[PDB]
């Protein structure tokens, strides 16, 4: 290197090319993979990551933790974006995806220092991932009866799959039968947003309710809200978005009088269109009153002198939800208070959860939303399990669009990685060893499995070689019993769709990191 | 033990009491062994050495 | 065993995967588990001294230097100044129990740090730290079965109300208000019978209002069957006691309207100008009128008045109070009986409440005056007023009241109870050593690990009253064993018999279950986190 | 808990620490393996300059911190000292047994059995080396040395020129020849004086048939050249005399004085006359001559040199015949020189170097010795050829001594590989694994040789695998065990006919030490650093 007078980039630009940065870049990946590695199973454990201001999140979804980690390595990112994207498109599975991306990085690393050609490695990776996902279509167990009873069977085996790693797996089949139940009041987009999802602090996990209807938090009542009555046999709800208090007409509006009659008139005039919005509201049969906008006290004491319930300040989402339970229709005026915009339950009740008041509308035999009621002990108990219901969810709602399923517990994984080595068995050889070590890198979870649970991986990884190669095509891992079995009939099932997408994921990171010879940082600017 | 709300005199007797028993099943146990049998010298040598 | 990882490559090029990676620790594995292990088990030890009716109190300074004095778990914990994470996690353990029950916030983190230690050994011994949760998930199960099984119902009528007031009594016990035991035991009992939807429904806490003033005596504290309000009548010269009061309650202020819209009222000549003056001079006489048409006694408001209305309530014989709060507006129209009136134009004779007697209540040589309404007709309202001779004891004595207040809310929910003194966890202790003696022999070091973190319970009762722990706890257990009685429970106070029953040693069966659950699923939750990445 | 005032690092994360630096200092070295490997030019913090190829000068002048890197350089310093070849070689085999070793232990598998297979598969791998690959030198003459020298000499300054550097090494190193008890022939290296001069080209470097002596006469007046040399090798200065420190002249009669001080130069005076007397015509010395004796030399006419050093004094007297002499005290009491103290030369002249002048003595009598004398273009080129000869001549010396040698190329660790992957099968279950690692970690040789030239080093390994398979398995193939790499053309080739051969000594002490060093390394799961 030479001073350059003159020099070509700005001072701090760093560049580092060549075999040494890609065998860096897969280190970094290892790093990465191993920084959620132990999260992996049905004995999988829980991080806890505290951020700058000193609040922890406590989670043993793999890209909430990849997330949390303010990873910088631009090698190192691309695990956390494929973890990201696997978490939207299907929702679970965003371990394996980590796993397997940095497998396929570590067993091409040392072909990669031995100055083998990485367009070479790109295209073994297109194929095999070509072959694997074709693969498993074709193996994939699907059912042609659109039985509703086994359709149900098949919902929660997948559910109750989804949740075996978290820590409400001991409650398991009751989640996930809340879970399925959930699911299938959705009509035909099954929006997220139709299922809320309520934690309230105190309770057992087994006090968590699913409410077949819609459920909120008290909102801001005013002085006479007691005197209200809190329970109603056939209550006609009015879902309204009107400020029900005495304001100004309008913000620009002035009033120019020059007479006290004028005056007074004027002051009676408010009063008299106050009290016509809330005759109008009161004539329309309705007994529940609520309303995205503030109600003020003095239509808080007009519904009670009524025997009449009144919300106001309700969120969005909230009387969305309550208007798809009952089937009214969100008024911005009153004028029109027809019996087609009136919702109906059949019980609305406020009760007691855990030191909170929550509004109640049950008995909603049209509804298409529901309301998990979440009980814990800690906040981030809580929102641990908010996030298995939400992996659960996924995983139904991906199931209910197409019921084409495989055995977990690494059994699919076995059976991909026996029929790639045949296939590379069968190529000239160049090639061969790259597949070969696709295959072998398609091995690491079934190992992550054992050694997560404590287990020699390698006795039972030979004792899956050997079952494969024999024949039986769900054979996995038996956390429980140390060994192996069938998993298929073991009901640890997933969604095809969960390892196809893992696989393309994978096998795209590993072939953008290949695909990167030079990294050229630029020097910071405005650091301030 | 200290939690349970025993005083550390009685169980240093009690453990003096045990280490007493222990040290004559010890004893029990033992197998007398001659200098001139040097099988039984190879082979506590080699079991101190398995751990190196 | 910190730090995270370095390598900076085995090229010599730089290595940076995570921003500030260097000032960034990381525990992994057993040690992460060993120092939380640590933390939670130093909180229980902490905590356990202020279990039982022996048990101690402690006094905690906040960061402006006030002091409280309390007995209360959850308060101590959420007062604590804790860093570490599990700490944290304790902490809202206890906040949720306090929560979801009102009692019990101090045995749910004992139970925790006993599990957790007994977690400690088993993990010594090489187990997993989901198969110790599991275990002890199972063993929470039996426990829980075994506690529905042994439990009693117990009657909550208002005409004999003994055993709520001997529950309420075993609450209190371990507060500094045992001194006034029973009649606090006793006004708690009344106070949540009244404000209470028959039909086992909820009780509405804020329809109790418990506001204390110093001075006085602790045994001065009383129920009142209404509101009482921290103002006083708005003239100095107005009554300052009415009888069979028909009270006007009302949220307009007595003044000249005003519309809330952006108005101008323009004078133009003399004449407007005499019309205004006019017409302010009738609107006061005209509101008064309207008030006194109503043949109300007492006019009470929420936004003030001026002099003017305050002279013509004063000339008209209508005792009047001013910037009385909402909430109090609300409680006073509740417990009274009347409506809450928008404005005097509205204002009817079947919208007056009604009460026996309202007074305004002296402080000694302190100037300071309030108002009492009471003697209601039906008041569905109370609030107690409580006495001390610090602050500090006013503030125990108002969480204490809470506690009592709970206790009795959860009795209304659930009429089943069990007996206390640590008869119930050792009860559960020997169900659960029982069922482990069946189960397959890898889950029975965690079962008998749950019994045996049961048993800490009276363990450290026993302990705090003076009497050797072990000794009596076994004693206890055997005498359980042989006479079928699950009843006999650790004899704090030491009046001769360990009979829980005969001492009316009572708690709510929810209450229990409610620990043993939370305690499981907090300690479940800390055995299952083995990293953490504190910056 | 533990309140130790230090950092401790336990299990995978010191385990991967190890393996981290282990590589790092394997790929500092790992570009200059091999023929088309290339040199590295070092430079220290006050500006020295070294250009070396040599494994071992590098991992010196490295400034090393990590304690298992420490390892590596003191593993490449035993290698150079206890066989003088193979340096970069056992690094980077060790450097790739600890990397496998630990992706073993990574899937569980106890680090005693990866020892216990790594332990078997280096006896084996000496077994086979000595039942099969070995090539005995008798029936080769004098072409396997030069082969060897050649081979040695690929990759250092002195490659292309190896025709010539390669009978120059023979020639030094069979000049210094000997045979000890037991009828042993032994090539005592080191013994060969090499002196560096920058000048003319390589192609002019000398080979000296006696002995070089860097330096000169001790006054201008001597001859710088005396045919018949009778050297006289003396190990005391010839200065004027000092009494010891117990020894104090104290003059009462003033009349002794001029006595005293004459007398004390008169005795050098005497012993300088009775060593000239002798016959003696050159007189090197390890200690200072001023003026006077120098004097006395010079009318003498003989050459006089002062502070020879010790060594080359004592090569110098023994390969004259001259016997070093610290007094001239007999056993009667007297001061005496003899002539059979004498020993003899050829030609002892001062010849010019690059405008300096140096002092070779030719042609010594009752014994043959050689220097070489290395022409450069500046000192760093110098050096490194110093460097590369004394590689040279420890690798003639080693197949002079051991008559077996092996094929170069990577022939050795191919045919390892494949025989070590067939027999661990026969052996364990699990160090069947790890001797299964140790015969794919034996291939990181040939995959680097073929990496530096930029051939397929996937598909040249591949074909010698193949070329030794066959040779193992088929019963007539036992010829194709000497295929190994030409790197020229990147491709197998006979290395054996080719004339690319090691010393056996060389493989066999570099698997030893790799594999111990490896072992050594794999033993630690925990490491304490205290505070300083
Ligand atoms: N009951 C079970 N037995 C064996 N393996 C299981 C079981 N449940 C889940 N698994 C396996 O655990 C792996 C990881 O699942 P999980 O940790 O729930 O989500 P993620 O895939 O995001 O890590 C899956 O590949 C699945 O095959
Ligand atoms: N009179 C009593 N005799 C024996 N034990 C008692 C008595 N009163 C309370 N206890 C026991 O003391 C324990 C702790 O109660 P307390 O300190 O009042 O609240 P917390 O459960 O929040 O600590 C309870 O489990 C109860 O069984
Ligand atoms: N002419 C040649 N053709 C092919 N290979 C060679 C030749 N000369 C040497 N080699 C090989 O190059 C390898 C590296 O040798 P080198 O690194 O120079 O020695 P050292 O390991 O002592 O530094 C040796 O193992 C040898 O087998
Ligand atoms: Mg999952
Ligand atoms: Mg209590
Ligand atoms: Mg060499």
């Amino acid at each position: 290197m030479m001073p350059t007078p003159v020099i070509l980039l700005k001072e701090g630009t760093d560049s580092s090319q060549g075999i040494p940065q890609l065998v860096s870049n897969i280190s970094a990946c290892q790093v990465i993979a191993e920084a959620v590695r132990t999260t992996l199973g049905p004995r999988g454990m829980d991080k806890l990551i505290v951020d700058g201001r000193g609040k922890a999140t406590i989670s043993n979804d793999g890209a909430t933790i990849l997330k949390l980690l303010d990873v910088v390595h631009p090698a190192a990112k691309t695990l956390v974006d494929i973890a990201k994207s696997q978490d939207a498109e299907v929702g679970d599975g965003t371990t394996s995806v980590t796993l397997l991306a940095a497998e396929f990085l570590k067993q091409v690393k040392p072909y990669v220092e031995e100055g083998l050609h990485p367009q070479i490695i790109i295209r073994a990776f297109r194929t095999a991932t070509q072959l694997a996902v074709n693969k498993i279509k074709e193996i994939a167990v699907t059912v042609k009866k659109a039985d509703k009873v086994e359709q149900r069977k098949l919902l929660e085996k997948c559910a109750m799959t989804a949740l075996s790693s978290k820590l409400i797996s001991q409650q398991k089949a009751f989640f996930a039968k809340m879970v399925v139940d959930a699911v299938m009041m959705l009509d035909d987009l099954l929006q997220l947003k139709m299922i809320g999802i309520k934690k309230v602090q105190g309770g057992a996990l087994e006090d968590s309710q699913l409410v077949a209807g819609v459920a909120f938090k008290k909102t801001f009542s005013y002085a006479g809200f007691e005197m209200q009555p809190k329970k109603y046999h056939n209550p006609k709800i009015a879902l309204l978005n009107v400020e029900l208090e005495l304001k100004a007409e309008k913000d620009n509006a002035e009033i120019r009088v020059h007479t006290v009659e004028d005056y007074q008139a004027i002051v009676d005039a408010e009063w008299n269109i106050l009290y016509d919005k809330l005759e109008k509201i009161h004539h329309s049969g309705a007994k529940v009153v609520l309303s995205k906008l503030p109600i003020g006290d003095v239509a808080t004491q007009y519904f009670a002198d009524r025997d009449m319930f009144c919300a106001g300040r309700v969120p969005e989402e909230d009387l969305k939800r309550t208007m798809m339970a009952c089937g009214g229709s969100i008024q911005t005026s009153v004028n029109a208070l027809s019996a087609d915009v009136l919702g109906r339950c059949q019980v609305f009740e406020e009760t007691q959860i855990g030191g909170e008041r929550y509004n109640f509308f049950t008995g909603c035999p049209k509804a298409k939303t529901c309301t998990f009621i979440l009980r814990g002990g800690a906040e981030q108990f809580m929102e641990e399990t908010e996030r298995s219901l939400h992996d659960a969810i996924m995983i139904v709602r991906r199931a209910i669009k197409n019921d084409s399923v495989v055995a977990g517990g690494g059994a699919i994984e076995m059976e991909l990685s026996k029929y790639l080595r045949d296939y590379s068995r069968t190529i000239p050889g160049k090639q061969q060893l790259l597949i070969g070590a696709y295959a072998k890198a398609l091995e690491i979870i079934p190992r992550q499995l054992c050694d997560n649970a404590g287990f020699d991986a390698t006795n039972i990884l030979n004792k899956l070689r050997a079952r494969h190669a024999q024949g039986g095509t769900w054979y996995g891992v038996d956390i429980n019993n140390e060994d192996i079995a069938d998993n298929f009939e073991a009901f640890v099932w997933e969604p095809a769709m969960v390892r196809i997408n893992a696989l393309t994921a994978a096998s795209e990171a590993a072939c953008l990191i290949v695909s990167v010879d030079e990294t050229i940082k630029n020097p910071r600017s405005t650091v301030d | 033990l200290l939690q349970k709300g025993i005083h550390p005199t009685i169980i240093s007797e009690s453990f003096q009491k045990a280490l007493e028993k222990g040290i004559e099943i010890l004893t029990d146990m033992s197998r007398p062994v001659e200098l001139s049998d040097r099988e039984t010298l190879l082979n506590s040598a080699t079991t101190s050495l398995n751990s190196k | 065993a910190s730090m995270g990882t370095l390598a900076f490559d085995e090229y010599g090029r730089p290595f940076l995967i995570i921003k500030d990676q260097d000032r960034k620790s990381r525990l992994m594995g057993l040690e992460a588990l060993k120092s939380h292990i640590m933390a939670a088990k130093a909180v229980a030890n902490t905590m356990r001294t202020s279990l039982g009716p022996n048990g101690l109190d402690k006094m905690m300074v906040d960061k402006d230097g006030d002091v409280t004095v309390t007995n209360d778990g959850a308060t101590i914990l959420s007062m604590m100044d804790v860093d570490h994470q599990i700490a944290k996690l304790m902490v809202e353990l206890s906040k949720s129990q306090d929560d979801e029950i009102g009692d019990g916030t101090t045995g749910v983190v004992v139970l925790a740090g006993a599990l957790l230690e007994e977690a400690e050994q088993l993990l010594d011994r090489g187990i997993h730290p989901i198969r110790i949760a599991d275990g002890y998930e199972q063993a929470a199960r039996v426990a829980i079965e075994h506690l529905d099984k042994i439990s009693d119902s117990v009657l909550v009528d208002i005409k004999d109300t003994e055993p709520l007031i001997q529950t309420a009594k075993t609450t209190l016990g371990s507060k500094v208000v045992n001194s006034c035991h029973r009649q606090m035991a006793e006004i708690a009992v009344n106070a949540v019978l009244t404000v209470a939807d028959m039909e086992r429904r909820d009780v509405d806490f804020e329809l109790i209002k418990v506001e204390g003033k110093v001075g006085g005596r602790l045994e001065d504290t009383k129920l009142i069957k209404g509101v009482i309000v921290d103002k006083d009548f708005s003239h100095p010269q107005m009554p300052k006691k009415v009888e069979d009061a028909k009270i006007a309650i009302l949220t307009c202020p007595f003044e000249p309207p005003k519309p809330k819209t952006k108005h101008k009222l323009d004078v133009t000549s003399v004449e407007d100008y005499k019309a205004l003056q006019k017409y302010e001079k009738e609107k006061f006489e005209e509101m008064i009128q309207q008030i006194k048409e109503t043949g109300a006694n007492l006019a009470i408001c929420q936004w003030g008045f001026d002099d003017e209305a305050n002279h013509l309530l004063l000339q008209n014989n209508l005792p009047a109070v001013r910037w009385v709060g909402g909430p109090e507006i609300e409680l006073i129209a509740i417990a009274t009986g009347g409506r809450i009136v928008p404005r005097f134009s509205e204002l009817t004779a079947e919208k007056l409440g009604f009460a026996g007697l309202v007074q305004e209540i002296s402080f000694g040589t302190t100037k300071d005056k309030m108002l009492v309404i009471e003697q209601c007709k039906n008041s569905r309202a109370v609030t107690i007023f409580i006495r001390g001779g610090n602050k500090m004891i006013i503030e125990e004595a108002k969480r204490s009241l809470h506690d009592a207040l709970c206790v009795i809310r959860n009795l209304i929910r659930d009429n089943r109870v069990v007996y206390g003194g640590g008869a119930a966890e050792i009860s559960c202790a020997l169900a659960v050593s029982q069922e482990a003696d069946k189960c397959p022999t890898l889950e029975q070091y965690a079962m008998r690990a749950f019994a045996d973190a049961l048993e800490v319970i009276p363990m450290a009762l026993s302990e705090n009253s003076g009497m050797n722990p072990i000794q009596t706890m076994t004693e206890v257990r055997a005498r359980q064993v042989k006479e079928m009685n699950p009843a006999l429970g650790i004899d704090c106070l030491h009046k001769g018999t360990n009979d829980m029953k005969q001492q009316h040693v009572i708690e709510t069966l929810i209450g229990k279950k409610q620990q043993i659950s939370l305690a499981t699923q907090m300690v479940r939750m800390i055995l299952k986190i083995d990293d953490i990445r504190k910056p | 808990p533990l309140s130790v005032f230090g950092d401790r690092s336990t299990g995978e994360t010191i385990r991967s620490q190890n393996v981290m630096a282990a590589a790092s200092i394997a790929n500092i070295v790992k570009s200059s393996l091999g023929p088309v490997g290339l040199d590295k030019m070092l430079v220290d913090d006050i500006g020295d300059v070294t250009i070396t190829n040599d494994g071992a000068t590098i991992l010196k002048l490295l400034e090393v911190e990590h304690p298992a890197a420490k390892v590596l350089c003191e593993l490449a310093d035993l290698q150079d000292k206890e066989v003088g070849d193979g340096t970069t070689s056992v690094v980077i085999i060790a450097a790739e047994l600890l990397k496998n070793a630990d992706e073993l232990v990574k899937q569980k598998i106890h680090p005693t059995s990866v020892i216990s297979g790594y332990r078997l598969a280096c006896k084996e791998a000496v077994r086979y080396i000595n039942e099969n690959l070995i090539v005995n030198t008798d029936e080769l003459g004098r072409d396997c040395l030069i082969n060897a020298a050649k081979t040695s000499m690929s990759s250092k300054i002195i490659g292309i020129n190896g025709d010539f550097f390669a009978n120059m090494v023979v020639d030094a190193v069979l000049a210094i020849k000997y045979t000890d008890i037991r009828g042993q022939p032994r090539y005592p290296v080191n013994s060969v004086n090499i002196l560096k001069a920058h000048g003319r080209s390589q192609m002019e470097s000398m080979l000296i048939s006696g002995y070089a002596l860097n330096c000169v006469v001790g006054s201008q007046g001597m001859p710088k050249r005396i045919v018949n040399a009778k050297i006289a090798c003396l190990d005391f200065s010839l200065q004027k005399t000092k009494m010891k420190l117990g020894v104090q002249v104290v003059i009462t009669d003033p009349e002794k004085l001029d006595q005293i001080r004459q007398r004390e130069s008169d005795i050098t005076k005497e012993r300088i006359q009775k060593i000239l007397a002798t016959g003696a015509n050159v007189i090197l010395t390890t200690g200072g001559i001023d003026d006077m004796c120098l004097k006395y030399f010079v009318e003498a006419g003989a050459m006089a040199v002062r502070r020879v050093l010790k060594r080359d004094l004592k090569r110098i007297a023994k390969a004259s015949g001259a016997t070093i002499l610290s007094t001239l005290a007999n056993l009667e009491g007297e001061e005496t020189f003899e002539a059979a103290m004498l020993g003899q030369a050829e030609e002892v002249v001062q010849e010019r170097i690059c405008d300096d002048e140096l002092i070779l003595i030719k042609n010594t009598k009752a014994r043959t010795s050689a220097s070489i004398i290395l022409r450069g273009a500046n000192d760093f080129m110098c050096d490194e050829m110093e460097r590369s000869l004394h590689d040279a001549l420890c690798v003639v010396k080693r197949v002079l001594e051991s008559k077996s040698v092996v094929p170069g190329g990577g022939a050795v660790e191919a045919a390892l590989s494949i025989y070590l992957e067939n027999y661990a099968t026969s052996m364990g279950s699990r160090e069947q694994l790890a001797i299964a690692e140790f015969a794919r970690s034996l291939l990181v040789i040939p995959n680097t040789l073929a990496v530096n030239a930029a051939q397929d080093s996937t598909d040249l390994v591949a074909k010698l695998r193949a070329f030794h398979n066959e040779a193992q398995v088929n019963p007539e193939r036992k010829n194709l065990k000497w295929i190994g790499l030409d790197l020229s053309n990147g491709k197998p080739r006979d290395n054996k006919q080719a004339g690319v051969f090691e010393p056996t000594i060389v493989k066999v002490k570099s698997l030893k030490f790799a594999t111990e060093a490896a072992i050594t390394i794999l033993r630690i799961d925990d490491l304490i650093k205290l505070h300083p």
